This record gives structure tokens, sequence and C-alpha cells, in this order.
């Protein structure tokens, strides 16, 4: 019926039009028999009936007088509804301004008048005058006078002068102003003029003024002169149960309004004195400016008693809005909620659902299929039977429920696996029974959670809830490619009990034909659960193509483990059952089973595991007992050993011979030595504890501890808890944040005392804070990441493009943290492989990477593999399958279609509440070094002269294992190429004071400086060296501030020293604090030392800042270019920062602080993007500098840091993905042929398609740079305007829509789901591609 | 100074602050100029005989049982008031027949009427019809201007000399034409609308019956009066500011807002001045305070509630919380609505209804604790609504009864749709049913009679006997 909405400011003669009549008096009703008063808020004659069909006062009250007007009251006879759409208008006496367009953080009014708010507020306010068409008076279009001058101007003309006050003047001067000629005015004062500030106020108000003579919009209609009424019903006063009525606050202010407007109308018709007309026009103002918006401009208006009264605006606005309240989120039918319980017996496709709520629910449906089967008459009567509980409703409703699945719901949905579809089946009782396998992907427990039920009403939602909803159809994880219904507690434990042998049991080295045999013996009683014994198996392997090949031989395994290998299905060997099968073990043979059959094996096996375990762990019957904790007998000693000691450090103390803080480290230390050894008496004792002895002397295996055995099989416990319960606790944490030098050495098992109680407390109280804070900030922050992502939709197949990312391994310094395989696995490669040595050619470009292509290019140790990625996509409002790679939850790849942007919003989101001088060389490798300027010393050690030098360790297969960063002038064993052995030291320096040493030999002569004058002599009086310290500009004198230190190599000849290669003399003028180490007079040599100059939060915050583009405090200086440096002259400032290149010119300069250290020297070539100084990294910077590529590389890598030492996995693909989102718009640097500004900011897609279209044509394109904003920035930063005012600052964006006269197309997900029709995302995605092609055709 | 601030209060109050209270000296010098333009505007208009000819005029109406004697007079400066009509119409004639003797004897009628006091809305009267007579004077003299002056282009100070006193002949007319410059002699085609401005005035002076001069200086002598009454009047306004804003203070919590409360006040303290009379020697406060707390007073009683109730009831519910609150501080505790009428006199019913009046209504976003962030209007149900079971028996009621009038012969069927509203827009009555058919209207009855004794029989509407609920 529609496919867009426009959206302006209305006219008076619109407003009119709207309006079905006047409003004139405020009377609600005559508080007698509630009847509607004429001409009031709530006029029958002008909103309409009241009854349906029925006339006010009763002459017709039937449909045949339909559409006919009544002549004794006027009112039309027609249905109530009409009601609810009819609006009135008020005809105000006096203009009156729009506070929105007045009171906006931007002041259209006085940015387009060219007049400050101040000034226009005090004339709206009666204060001053204002001068309109002063003509040749000698004052100015838009001067402001007080009364007094107001007079003295009025004496001496009575004429060719006016002067008015109020919104009648600022109408008049709005209406005066001439558009055209304001544009030509200012952009000839914009091409004459120069001034960066200007420049930016012109440009805004050429924007302004251009996009409102484009609109249809005029000046003088932002003075409101008629304004509208609210339909009655959107304002009911209806009346309450006892008697009493409840009303709107609207009503009180329309009231007000009126009554208002009618006393200023009196004053006006008595000729009332000028300062109680002014009054009277003030009272207006205030009353239609708290009517639009309350408590913007002054006071908020109190209401009836107490609370101040809720305006249009307010109701528009906030959480409780229309917007988000009743809007985006509405209550449904068919719904349900009750209790939780498990249910063990169901399957995996189906849940339990009580008679009585499937029953209330499927009421329409037993209706109906009473009515069809002929057992009801009438539908009364079918709701007779229903009441009344017979035998066939029952049957009834087992038919209807056969085939007819749900919707089950748990109230917080941090992922898309919160909502899932089941089965019913019918159960008395009033608790629903949830599958044990979806409570860790539901996360929820069995202590009083409830969860929602709903009911999918037409057929295409069954079919969807089937097919795409079903628990069985999502096993993986849509965040990362792994299980999500693995078991955790009582299967883990029951399992780990069965696949667990033992040294002697009953029938040991029993031969056994067959596990079938073998449960006959375990069930029998004539043999153990887990005795050693030989049993004959076969097994199948799908080596062939296709095909099973079976294969028969005997094994070494137990009982437990033959009966276990009847579940398994008939395509994994034998090995994978023959171990602990602990949790970890039974996801990957669950992961294995899954990737190699398929999908319903997979459910299947699940299904025998989660049965298996739940009987065994039932017939173990594990417990635990007072006696499970066992106490080391040392711990007694220990405790003793470390008071010694602290006895031993507080007399030391007490003696002088050390300080509070070393004692304090000391005390500490010590006790968390003691902690240390005790926690590793009592693991070494526990987990060995069960010794027996088979048909000999001795022999010792794994404990048979049930808390040991609950804490190894990954169940529940940890180490911390083992040591909490079997042993002391630790040290606390003060409320200050220190640590208490008092650690509780008490356990849970002995019995603690008030004071370590009391203790505990704090940090209990801690963990409750942040715990209850977390989740509020994760819900925020998965909002804002959820609302700039959302209209990402694949629309594409190919795109055809040849850019990537290229991949390699994480390596900080140490033990690789992520291997190669997880960063490539489903992803589509960039280029062609090659070969390691390069010599054939590998897997092609366009193949698709899962784990066969993994496993090939782990067996070739490939380096490094180049793929796609979505921020290179070349697709247009969109990106294409290839690009993505593939869905990380399902075996094949990736469908058209899918809003992978809402998938990577909840993926990020979720974990949001789980988050709070010498090298050593560890391995055998060889030596590396990158973009090292090195050279040979005096000494033979290879001094390195270049800050951009990274030390690798390669072995011989070719891979990095290592990464260092090697300081300048640092001192170097080894070379490259060299063999090393692991635990060497190959590189020193000193961090505490970097080197000025010189890549040159030759002599160091004093020359230009003055001892005093830059220089002082001061005698060292321990080490008795004599050395220069270099003063810097504020510790000298301004007489020598324009003479620094230059030293320079000098040869035996006198000349300076060239650099070998080059020619240019290396002089270095050494900065303030530099200490000379040697004099004049004494010969140097290469890499020998000249000068010496002295030299993270927690939580997510980090990851808010990273995902806001929040800039650093403290930024690091980045060279703009590459080329030589040129420091440039003190200008009330440290230094100037001037490069020049290689042949163009050097206009760039820098404001460089004089707090800040810097790492450039006098003749230092920098590169592009190379750092100047030290600290924090500015991502805006960083693009500019490197590129799109370097950028999200870094955000990526933060993240995923981030993400990995607080334990969470996440692909990296939603990161891309957000990031991309994040560099969405782009500003233009200069037009070369289509129209467009010098500083205008566009959508990237819209000038890269106007460029493809000039370069197809004739013309000339454009050059545009890209831009960085944060995701608010971005998500209000949005071609549809109604997604921008659902999420942010309504009454900014609807202000500007309006100002502009903005088109809305709905070409979204949040547009279409707030107008209520299909979305372009899932079924909908074919629907809205027919009527895009029916459309235009 | 001009701003940082707000609040409207604060600025009323330094405009109201910038003018200085007045003295009994002060307010008896304004009281005295008020009198003084009074009574120059009253000679002004009593000057006039078109006045005289209203008075008779409305006093024939009164004669002729069209009016009351209420509206006549205001009392005087009723047989002596009929003696005194008579004299006045007497003067009235022999003025008309004394045409220069006219204007003494005019002047004696103007005093004879000055020594009436008529109505206010009379006065006004006479004085509209006066401003209607000059406005049609003024607009022939600039159309007089406009046809020469700037049309024919002749000179400013000519035009003055020639046109100031005569105004009626051809002064301006053939002098504007036949003055030899070549842009005089171009506009005998506009000479037609000149005489035709000319026969206007000549008509309008014909029922005049006087000059034009003298109109337009009664015309501006009395404009001088208005004037300075209007000034006056503003600064007594101006004064008693201070006084209304006093009496004002005491009402700050009934409903209404300062602001209008002191601008009721304002009008109140306008209304005192429009009628205070300084002759008693009493103080202008005492006379104005009445009237502005009766405007106070009124004010709140009007529009002070959601539900306006009429000034009588307010006043009675007024009374009886005076009396009860009296009551409950003499006797003790809380009384009795039954015991209520011993101490009024009341029929024991309509304090009943008073009581049960309902208050204020209670507001819709009212929070009730914190209930999820929930307000009262989360718990209001719309009654109006059908309900869908109640919808398909509709439907499934209509498609029986259509099963079973299919049933039906043709005919019998087309008189049942006709005789109930079925299938059609309205139904029809019997008689125009058997005029449409050609059937007298007993024969349609006993037609009728058979057709529901035919479904009144068994073994047919089986579903509609089950389709009682009972
Ligand atoms: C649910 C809520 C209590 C919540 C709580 O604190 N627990 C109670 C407290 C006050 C109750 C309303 C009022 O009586 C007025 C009115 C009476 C009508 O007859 C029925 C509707 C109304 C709106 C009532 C609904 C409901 O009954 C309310 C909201
Ligand atoms: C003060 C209290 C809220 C307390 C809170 O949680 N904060 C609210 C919640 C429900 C409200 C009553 C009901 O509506 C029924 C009834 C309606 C009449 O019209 C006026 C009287 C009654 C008794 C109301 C009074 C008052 O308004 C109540 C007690
Ligand atoms: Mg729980
Ligand atoms: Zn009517
Ligand atoms: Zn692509």
């Amino acid at each position: 019926e529609f496919d867009a909405i426009k959206i302006a400011l209305a006219s008076p003669d619109m407003i009119r039009s709207w309006s079905f009549g006047e409003v004139k008096k405020p009377e609600t009703i005559n508080y007698r028999t509630f009847k509607p008063e004429r001409d009031g808020l709530f006029c029958a004659r002008i909103f309409g009936p009241v009854k349906d069909y029925e006339c006010l006062c009763g002459k017709y009250k039937r449909l045949k007088h339909r559409g006919v007007i009544c002549e004794k009251c006027g009112v039309e006879v027609t249905q109530t509804k009409v009601r609810r759409e009819r609006m009135g208008h008020i005809e105000l006496a006096s203009p009156t301004a729009h506070i929105w367009f007045l009171k906006s953080l931007p002041s259209r009014i006085g940015l387009l008048l060219d007049m400050p708010l101040r000034d226009i507020e005090r004339v709206l306010y009666f204060e001053s005058y204002v001068v309109i068409e002063g003509g040749m008076t000698n004052l100015e279009r838009q001067q402001i006078l007080t009364e007094e001058q107001y007079l003295d101007a009025l004496e001496e003309f009575g004429d060719e002068f006016d002067a008015k006050m109020g919104a009648e003047a600022i109408q008049a001067l709005l209406k005066s102003m001439d558009l055209e000629q304001e544009c030509e005015q200012l952009r000839e004062e914009l091409n004459e003029t120069n001034s960066e500030t200007k420049r930016k106020k012109l440009t805004k108000r050429i924007k302004l003024l251009e996009a409102f003579v484009q609109s249809g919009n005029k000046p003088e209609w932002m003075i409101l002169t008629v304004l509208p009424v609210l339909p009655p019903d959107l304002r009911p006063l209806v009346p309450l149960d006892g008697g009493r009525f409840a009303t709107s606050d609207l009503n009180d202010l329309y009231r007000r309004v009126i009554n208002r407007n009618n006393r200023l109308k009196r004053l006006l018709d008595l000729a009332a004195p000028d300062i109680i007309v002014r009054n009277e026009k003030r009272m207006l103002q205030e009353a239609v400016d708290a009517l639009l918006d309350n408590g913007r401009r002054g006071r908020a208006i109190t209401g009836s008693n107490k609370r101040p009264l809720k305006s249009l605006a307010d109701m528009i606005k906030g959480k409780q809005g229309r917007f988000r309240q009743n809007l985006l989120g509405k209550r449904v039918d068919y719904s349900g909620r009750s209790v939780i319980t498990v249910g063990p017996y169901l399957r995996l496709h189906q849940c339990g659902l009580p008679k009585k709520m499937a029953l209330e629910l499927f009421k329409p449906f037993i209706y109906g299929k009473l009515e069809l089967r002929g057992l009801a008459t009438t539908i009364k009567a079918a709701k007779k039977m229903v009441e009344r509980e017979e035998a066939v409703v029952w049957d009834i409703l087992d038919e209807v429920i056969r085939e007819h699945p749900v919707l089950l719901n748990r109230a917080p949905t941090l992922h898309r696996l919160g909502i899932q579809a089941f089965e019913p089946v019918l159960i008395e009782g009033k608790a629903i029974q949830l599958h044990p396998l979806v409570c860790a992907a539901y996360n929820a427990d069995f202590d009083g959670d409830q969860m929602a039920v709903h009911v999918p009403l037409t057929l295409e939602a069954q079919l969807e809830a089937r097919a795409l909803m079903m628990s069985t159809n999502n096993i993986l994880s849509p965040a990362n490619g792994e299980p999500i219904i693995v078991p955790s507690q009582d299967v883990v434990l029951g399992l780990y009990y069965m696949t667990r042998d033992c040294v002697n049991a009953k029938g040991e080295g029993m031969v056994l034909t067959g596990p079938k045999e073998a449960e006959r013996l375990y069930r029998s009683g004539l043999a153990s659960l887990h005795a050693r014994v030989k049993v004959r198996i076969t097994e199948y392997e799908k080596d062939a193509n296709g095909e099973l090949v079976a294969k028969t031989s005997l094994k070494d395994t137990t009982v437990g483990r033959a009966i276990l290998w009847m579940i398994v299905p008939k395509g994994l060997p034998y090995s994978i059952v023959n171990q602990a099968l602990g949790k970890k073990a039974i996801s990957k043979m669950l992961n294995t089973c899954y990737r190699i059959l398929g999908l319903k094996p997979t459910v299947i096996f699940a299904d025998q595991i989660m049965y298996t375990g739940f009987a065994y762990a039932a017939r173990s019957g594990a417990s635990v007992g007072i006696d499970d904790m066992v106490i080391p007998e040392k711990k007694h000693e220990i405790i003793s050993e470390a008071e010694a000691e602290v006895a031993e450090i507080q007399e030391q103390f007490q003696s002088g011979l050390v300080t509070a803080g070393e004692r304090y480290n000391k005390v500490i230390d010590i006790w968390a030595a003691a902690n240390d050894r005790v926690s590793k008496a009592m693991m070494d004792n526990l987990q060995t504890e069960t010794v027996i002895n088979r048909d000999g002397q001795e022999e010792k295996q794994v404990s048979f501890n049930s808390i040991y055995m609950m804490a190894d099989s990954g169940a529940r416990g940890s180490a911390a808890q083992i040591r909490q319960l079997a042993g002391m606790r630790g040290l606390m944490a003060k409320p200050d944040g220190s640590i208490i030098e008092t650690p509780i050495t008490a356990n849970f098992r002995e019995g603690l005392n008030v004071l370590q109680y009391f203790i505990s407390t704090h940090g209990a109280r801690k963990g409750l804070a942040d715990t209850a804070l977390k989740t509020a900030n994760s819900g925020y922050l998965t909002r804002r990441l959820v609302d700039v992502a959302q209209d990402l939709v694949v629309t594409e197949d190919d795109c055809g493009t040849h850019e990537g990312i290229m991949m390699t391994p994480v390596i900080e310094g140490g033990d690789v943290k992520e291997p190669l395989r997880d960063r490539v696995l489903g992803r589509v490669t960039a280029e062609d492989v090659l070969k390691p040595g390069t010599a054939d050619i590998l897997v092609p470009r366009n193949t698709l990477l899962h784990e066969q292509w993994c496993d090939l290019l782990e067996e070739n140790s490939v380096d490094a593999v180049k793929v796609r990625s979505v921020v290179s996509c070349d697709t247009d409002f969109g990106v294409c399958a290839h690009c993505y790679g593939r869905d990380l939850a399902r075996g094949h790849i990736i469908n058209k279609g899918e809003a992978i942007g809402v998938i990577a919003a909840q993926s990020i989101g979720e974990p949001g509440t789980q988050l709070t001088s010498s090298i050593q060389v560890k391995n055998k490798g060889s030596i590396k070094l990158s973009n090292v300027k090195s050279v040979v010393n005096s000494s033979g050690k290879l001094v390195i002269t270049s800050r951009n030098t990274e030390l690798k360790l390669i072995d011989e297969f070719g891979r990095t294992k290592e990464s260092y960063k090697v300081p300048y002038g640092a001192v170097l064993a080894k070379g490259d190429g060299e063999q090393v052995a692991g635990g060497e030291t190959v590189a020193n320096w000193d961090p505490h004071t970097m080197p000025v040493i010189t890549e040159v030999s030759g002599f160091v002569r004093f020359t230009d400086m003055i001892d005093g004058q830059t220089i002082t002599r001061q005698t060292d009086e321990l080490t008795g060296l004599s050395s220069l310290v270099v003063l810097d500009s504020a510790e000298r004198t301004a007489g020598g501030k324009d003479l620094r230190p230059a030293l320079k190599i000098v040869d035996a000849q006198g000349n300076d020293v060239l650099i070998p290669g080059t020619d240019m003399p290396a002089q270095y003028f050494l900065p303030g604090k530099a200490i000379v180490q040697l004099e004049d007079g004494v010969q140097i040599s290469s890499g020998d030392t000249l000068a010496r100059i002295p030299q993270i939060t927690g939580g997510l915050p980090r990851v808010a800042d990273l995902f806001e583009a929040r800039r650093p405090k403290e930024p690091a200086i980045l060279a703009e270019i590459s080329g030589i440096v040129s420091f440039g002259k003190e200008t009330k400032g440290k230094r100037r920062l001037v490069i020049t290149p290689v042949d163009g010119s050097d206009p760039y300069e820098e404001m460089i602080p004089k707090w800040r250290q810097l790492n450039v020297f006098e003749g230092e070539r920098v590169e592009r993007g190379d750092v100047i100084s030290d600290g924090p990294e500015a991502p805006h910077d960083i693009l500019r500098l490197r590129g799109v590529h370097a950028v999200t590389r870094y955000i990526v890598n933060e993240v995923q840091d981030v993400y990995r030492l607080q334990g969470v996995k996440i692909n990296d693909k939603h990161i891309e993905v957000i990031v991309r989102q994040m560099l969405r718009k782009a500003t233009i640097v200069n037009a070369g042929s289509s129209d467009f500004l010098e500083g205008e900011q566009v959508e990237y897609s819209r000038v890269k398609i106007a460029n493809r279209e000039l370069e197809a044509n004739g013309k000339v394109g454009a050059t545009y740079s890209r831009d960085l904003l944060g995701i608010t920035k971005a998500s209000l930063a949005t071609e549809s305007f109604i997604s921008a005012a659902s999420f942010q600052e309504t009454t900014r964006v609807l202000t500007e829509a309006a100002v502009a006269g903005k088109r809305d197309e709905l070409r979204g997900l949040k547009e279409n789901v707030i107008v209520g029709r299909l979305i372009p995302a899932g079924t909908g995605y074919a629907y809205h591609q027919d009527r895009m092609r029916r459309r235009a055709a | 100074e001009i701003g940082r601030t707000t609040d409207p209060v604060r600025m009323y109050m330094r405009e109201m602050g910038t003018v200085e209270l007045l003295t009994r000296e002060g307010e008896i010098d304004i009281a005295k100029r008020i009198e003084d333009g009074i009574n120059q505007v009253q000679c002004s208009v009593a000057e006039y005989p078109e006045a005289i000819t209203y008075l008779l005029e409305q006093y024939d109406r009164v004669e002729a049982e069209e009016a009351r004697l209420s509206d006549l007079i205001t009392g005087f400066v009723p047989e002596l008031a009929r003696e005194k009509f008579a004299e006045l119409r007497a003067q009235y004639v022999v003025t008309r027949d004394t045409i220069a003797t006219a204007q003494e004897e005019i002047l004696k009628l103007s005093e004879v009427f000055k020594q009436f006091r008529l109505v206010p809305k009379q006065f006004d009267y006479l004085v509209n019809s006066m401003r209607v007579m000059m406005d049609r004077v003024r607009t022939q003299e600039r159309l007089i201007m406009k046809l020469c002056v700037e049309q024919c282009k002749m000179p400013k100070k000519n035009f003055i000399t020639l046109f100031t006193g005569n105004e009626t002949s051809d002064t301006w007319f053939n002098a504007a034409i036949a003055m030899n410059k070549p842009w005089s002699e171009k506009l005998h085609d506009v000479s037609e609308e000149v005489h035709r401005a000319l026969q206007k005035l000549q008509q309008i002076e014909e029922e005049t019956g006087l000059t034009i001069e003298q109109v337009k200086d009664i015309n501006r002598r009395m404009s001088i009066g208005e004037a300075k009454a209007r000034r006056a009047k503003k600064e007594m306004v101006e004064a008693n500011l201070r006084l209304v804003i006093s009496i004002a203070k005491k009402y700050t919590n009934r409903g209404l807002q300062f602001l209008d409360l002191i601008q009721e006040g304002n009008i109140g303290l306008m209304k005192a001045v429009d009628k205070f009379e300084y002759r008693r020697g009493y103080k202008f406060s005492t006379y104005a305070t009445w009237w502005i707390r009766q405007a106070i007073t009124r004010s709140i009683a009007d529009q002070a509630r959601t539900i306006r109730i009429p000034v009588h009831m307010i006043e009675t519910i007024n009374k009886l919380n005076r009396i009860s609150r009296q009551m409950l501080q003499e006797m003790g505790r809380e009384p009795t609505p039954e015991e209520l009428a011993e101490r009024m006199l009341m029929p024991e019913d309509k304090i009943r209804k008073v009581l049960k009046i309902a208050k204020e209504p209670i507001s819709m976003e009212t929070p009730i604790g914190d209930d999820e962030d929930s307000h009262l209007g989360d718990f209001i149900e719309d009654t109006t609504l059908e309900l869908p079971l109640d919808s398909a028996t509709t439907e499934s009621l209509r498609a029986a009864t259509h099963d079973v009038l299919a049933g039906l012969t043709a005919r019998e069927a087309k008189v049942l749709r006709m005789r109930f509203g079925i299938d059609m827009n309205t139904d029809y009555t019997l008689e125009e049913v058997g005029k449409q058919f050609d059937v007298t209207r007993e024969r349609i009855r006993q037609i009728e009679a058979k057709a529901l004794r035919k479904l009144r029989h068994p073994s047919r509407s089986e579903v509609l006997r089950s389709f009682l609920d009972d």
C-alpha cells in the first residue's frame, strides 16, 4: 500500500485541513450523565459520535440513518471508532514560537538568522526591542535596542523606522529574509575569505539553507499560529470503578492553553495596558512551550499534587516511550509461563507440557476440531464441553498436539539459542520438563527458574519453527564451530567412572569374545565394572570412497569400555573410547562423530551417551563425606616455619636493617611460598593416595577418592576449590585494595574464626557487587553493538575481488597462543597458495578450506595463507558469500540472505557477563632479524642502529616461534642465521637509559657550547667521572637557547666523517639532560658509548573504548610522510616537527609538548606512519597513515587478546563485520567533475558508484578519504531517520528530519519491524526481491 | 541585569516595581482628570442631533411594546421621565423648525440631554454612530485627495489652499485640470468619479444636517478626551498593581496558578477603576478590594477543575465543608452525614449527593511502587470491544438462519426478509411490504403466522434451538 515515509513541517493551512473543527471551551463533561459538552476537548460534534450509529440526542439510533448529520445537535451518525482518528485545531490569538526549533542543541532559528540564542531569547522574553526594515535611519537590520534607546529613536524619527518585539518580530524577520540573496552572499564570502572556523560556519550555513530551499518548507512556518489537538481516545477520560475518573496530563495542558488564550482575547478586546498584554503573551508562550515539551525551557510544571506533567515529547521519548515499549516489543497472546523441571526420559526434540496449559492455549483448535467431528453442534456447545472437561476433549487435544511444535524462551535472551522449538508431550502436573542437554545453551538451572511458551499460529510459522528453530537443527554454537549440547556433570561423572581401569579386580586377564559377554560378566556379578581384560572387537573404517571396511583384532581394554563400545556409531575407531573419557574427551568424540557421519547419528549418539551416563552414575552412587577432605601431616610444620621466618623478619626490621616496604614484601613473599608449598603437598597427598597390591608386593595407581574423581572429570570443582577445602585459602584483600599480611590458615573442614570470616565478607561483597554491575554494563554494550550492525545482510554470491587479509599465527614472544589452523579454517583464500618450497602450485584460489585442507596445510607446514574478508568486499549494500566464508554453525557454506550482523553482534555481546633487559630464548632455533641496520662495533658485538628491528626465531620447519623488539643501540651476541641453543642469552641492553652511540668512528670535539650557557661542570662524588651535563632550554639562559650542543665525528684530517655508502656528515644535537660519556681529545670507535640520556585496565572498558573509537589520553606522535627530519626552532614550545621529503615540499609542522620524550635524532630518516614518540596509538591516525587493513588488524588483535586473556573463544569474522560497519562513512577531498563539496561527508557506497559511473563515462572521478567513527556515531548517522530516532536523541533526529524534508525508504530490518511487515532477512528475502523486481518494471 | 532569569514572575515584579504608588492627592487629581474628560466627551456627543434622534427612536420603540424602561435611562442626574422626554422631543422639533437659532437651540438640547442619565450602551451606540459617520466622511475625503493629488499630480500647497474649507465644490475639480500644465488635462475620465464623490459628500451632508469642520472638531475633541481618560485609567491600574498582587497572594494553593490569579486581579482592578467614585471621600483601596476578590473567586470557581461545577453548587460545597470542620472542632471527631441534616436545612439526600460528587480525577501516569516501572494506565482495559467467540457465534447464526430461510418457499423467504432487517440496509414495515407485494395487511399477517407456525413445527431448526446458551 506504500513504500516510503515522508517527514516535514506542517503549514497552518495543512493543520486547518487536518482539523474537523475548532475548540473554544475547556469544558469536558457536565458532571451529570457524563455527556460530552459542546465546543470542548471532547466535543461530540467535532470528534464524532460516542456510541455505534447512535445520535447524541437520541433522534437517530439505527443503522438506517447512517451517513446523515443530525439537525438538533449536529452529530454525525456513524461508528464510534472515528473518535480515535479525528483531530481539532486551536486558533491562537498571538504567534508562538516552537520550542523544539528554538531549544534544540543547534539553534536552528538562531543560526539561520545569524542571531545569538541569548539575544533571541531576550527578544522573545519581551525584554528588548528589535529593528526590522530600518531604512535610512542608520540602524541595522538586526540591531537590538532597549526601552530607553527605542524611546530615544522614536522621539527623533516617527516614521521610516519599524521595531517590534517577540514572536511577531521573529516571524516578520523570517518572512523578510531572502534565502537566495543570503546564499549568494555566503558563497561570495566563502570564496573571498580564508579562515578555518569561518569556512566551517559558512559551509554549515550554506548546507542548511540549500536544503531548506530544496525542501518545500518556509522560514515563517517555524512560528506556530494554529496548533493541532490530539483525538479524545488517545487522552481518555473513562470513569474508574467506584465513581471516580482517570485523566491524562494532556487534557490539563490543553485546558491551561485554552484558558490563557481566552484571557488574552478578552484583554485584547478590553484594551488592556501594554504591561498586562505582555504578561499574558508571556504566559501563553510558556503554556505552549510546556505543552509541547515540559521541563525543557525553565522549570517543569508540577501536576495535580507533586509530580511534574507529562508532555508529548515525554511520551515519544524515553525507554518507556512508544518506540521502545509499545512498538519494538509488544505483549502477545497464546503465551504461558511456569516453573521448569528436568524430566530425563525426554528426547532431544521433545519437551514436557502440562495438560492444563495446553488446554488453555489450544482453545480455538479444540473448538474447530469439535465442530468438525460433529460432537458439538455450536461453538457455544463446544465451549461448554471444554469448560465441563469431558472425556473427549482430552482425546481431541491429544490429536491436535501430535505434531504442532511450540516455542520455549528464557527471560534473558543473550544469543540466538535463547529461543528453541520442541515437540510437546502431555504430562500431569504444573511444571515444564526441559531436556538436560539444552540446559547449558539456555543457561538455566532448576532452583526456581521459569520459562515462557509460545505457540506458532500459521502454517508458515509452524514450518519455520520446525525447519529452523528445532533443537536438533542447531547443535553447533554460532559464535564458535564447537558443539553446544555436551554433557556437563552427571553423564561425565558416569562415563569417567565407567572408563577408569583398576590395578586388581575380579576376573583379571580374562579373554572375552565380545562386549555382549562382557556385559554378561558385569551384570552377573562375576567380574568388576573395570578390569583389564582382552576383548575381540570389530571396527569399521571409511577409508573407501564412501564404503565401510570391517577389521577384527584383539585389543587390551576394560569391561566398562567394552560395554560402552555398543553405543558408538559404526563409523569411528575404537581408540576414541580407550581413555579416561573426561569432558574434553567426550566433546572431542562428539565433534569427530558429527564431522565424520552427519547429523542424525550425532543426536542419536548424544542421547545414548546421556542415557548410559545417567544409568551408570546412578549405579555407582558416588557420595561425599567428612573423611574425603584429607589434611596433610606437614601443614602445621610449614605454618611453624613460616611463623618463625615472619618473626625473624620482624626482628630484622626492628633492628633497622630493612624498611617497612621491604619487610612487607618479604612477609607476603614468605606467606605466598608457604601457601604454594602446602597446596603442592596436599595435591601430592590426595592425587595418588589409593595404594593397593596385586598378586605380589605393592603398586600405586591414580587415587579413588570421590572428590578427586569429581575434580578430575571436570564435572564440578577445581584446584582452587580443593585448596580451599583441604588447605589454607591464602591471602585476602582489604577494602582499600591492598593485601593483608596475615593470611587465613584454616580451611573449611576446620573452624574459621570471627576475624577470618569478617575478612572474607569483604571479598564476598565485592564479588556480589561486581556481578551485579557486570550484567548491567553488558546489556548496554550488547544493545549498542546490535543497533549499529542490524542492516547488514548477505545479498550477493561472489563480488569478484582480489583483495584479502594476510593471516599469520599470533606470537607474543614465547609459546603460540593461536595456531594458524584456527584462524584459517572456514575461510576462502584470496590468492592461490604456493608450495612451501615455492616449487609447485598448492590448493587453488577460490576453494573453501575445510578440515581436510587444514590438515594438508599443517602437514605441508605452510607458513602463512592469505584469505578474503568482509571489509574488502566489493558488494554494495551488503556482502557476498565468498568474502564472508562459511557460517560456523553448519557444515555447508553461508546461505544467501542471512542477516550476519545480528549474529555477529550477539556472539560478541553474549560473553560480556564473563569479563571481570636480557633476552632468554626458550627453544632451539635460528636467529632471524627483520629491518635491522646493524654494524660491527669495536668489541665484536652486532650493535643495531635501527628502531624497527624485530628479533625472530625460525626453526628448521621454517615457522616463526619467537618475536622480540630490540631496543636501539642494544648489545647482540649472535648474528643472523647462527644456530643457538635453548636458554641462551643473545641480546643485552640497559632499559634505564638508551645509548646515543654513533655508526662511525673518529674524533669527538667540543664545538658550539659554553660552560654555563648550555653545559655545567660537575664532579661525581663516588665514581669521580668528569662529564658535561647538557641543560635544557628552561634551565639555560635565553642567550644560549639558539646554540644547541653540536657533537660531530671528525677524522684525523679534521674533516667530517662520512657514513659508509653516503656522504652526509653525522652530527648529533644532544638534547637536555644528555650526559656525555667521553670528553675531547680521546679517539672513539664505531659502536661505542658516547652519551647517555635518562628515560592496563581490567574488565572490558578497554573493549568499550575500542568499539567506541575513543582517542587515547596521550597519543603517540607519528610521522606524516617519509623523509628526513629538520628540527624546528623553539616557538613558545619544545620543538617544531618539519619533515623534508626527497623532492617534495615540507609545509607540515607540529606542536610538540616539552614534557614528552622524543626518540628521533637530528639526522634520522623517518618513514610514513613511523613512530616519533612513545605511548598509546590513536586508531584514527593508524587508519589515516596505514590504510584500513592495519587498523582492522589492530582492532581484531586487541579484542582477541582481551577475550583470550579472559578465556573466551570468539571468531574474528564478527569483529571484522563490526569494523566494516564502523568504517562506512567517508569525506570528500576535492570533486573532479561530479557536484560535491570540499568537506562534505557522505556514504562511501554513493561516492564509489558515482566514481564508477564517471569512469564508465567520459568524465573524471573525484577523491575521498575514509573516515572512522564510533558505533554510536555510525548508528546515529544513518540514511533512515526512523532507525536513528528509535535509538537515541529522538527530538534532535526528528527536528533534523523535519527541517531537511527527508524521505525514508524502508530498506532495512528495524524499519520493517516498526512498520509491521516481513523483514528482508529470512523467508521474506524472496518476497522483498519479488516486490523490488515488480516495482519500476 | 536585563536577563539571567527564566521565571516570568521576576520579570513581572520588575516591570511592576518600575512604577511608584500614588497618594490621596494624586488619586483626587486623577479622578478629577477622569471626570473632566468624561464631561468633555459627554458635551461633544450631546452637541450632535443624531443622538437625540436615536433617543427618540428608542423611546418610541419602548412605547411600542418592543422594549423596557430599564435599558432606556440609568436613573436621573416615572411620569417625570416621560414629561422630560416630551420636552426633549418638543425642543428637537423646534430645533429642526428653526433652521440662525439652530445652533443655540442645539446647545440647549445638548444641555438638556446631559441633564439626563442615559445607559452606557446607549452612549456607546451614539459614539459608534458618530464614528461611522466620520469614517464615511474621511473615506470620501481620502477618495477626493486620491483622485487628484495622487492621480492628477497637482501641487501640495495649492491643494491645501484651495481645499481647506470648501470640500464641496469644484474648486479642486476644474482648477487641477485647467491650469495649463502638461499633466493636468488628462483625467476627464476620472472627473466622473470626482463628481460621484462630490454627490456622495452632498448626500452625507444632507443626512447629517450640519457642516464637516464642526464634525471633525467634535471627533478629535472626543478622541483627545478618550485618550486622556485612558491615560488616567492606565496610571491608576499601574499604581494599584501592588494591591492586586497583595490580595492575590492568599489564593495561591487552590488549583490555580499565581500568574492566573494576578491576571484575574488585574481585570477586577480595571473593572473597579471603571466605576470608582471619589466624591464619597473613601479611599480607592476599600472599593477595589471587593472587586478584586470577587474576580479572583469567580475565576477560581470557574476554571480550577477538570469538570466544571456551577457557582451555587461550589458555594454549597464550601458551606458544607465549613460547617463540617466547625462541628468536628467543636464536638471532637468526624460526624455522620445523617447528622449534618439536623444542623443544616437539607432533605438528607442533597448532602449525600454532594458527598458522592467525584473528586479531581486521578492522574493516568501515577506509579504504583516499583511494579517493574509501570503506571496506572497499564491496567485499564477497553470494554467496547466484542469477543471473537461472539463474532463467530454471530456468523454461525447468520449462516444457519440463511440455510433455514433457503428451505422455505421463495415468496415466504422474500416476505420474511422484507419484514425483518435481514440482508438489507433497513427493514420495511408491514404496510409498505403489503403495498409492495400487492397483498392486504391481514393476508400478509396470516402468511407470516403460517410461516412462524411452520418454523415452530418440530424436525427442523434443531441448531436454532441449540443456539440458546441457557
Ligand atoms: Mg537458577
Ligand atoms: Zn442529534
Ligand atoms: Zn565479496
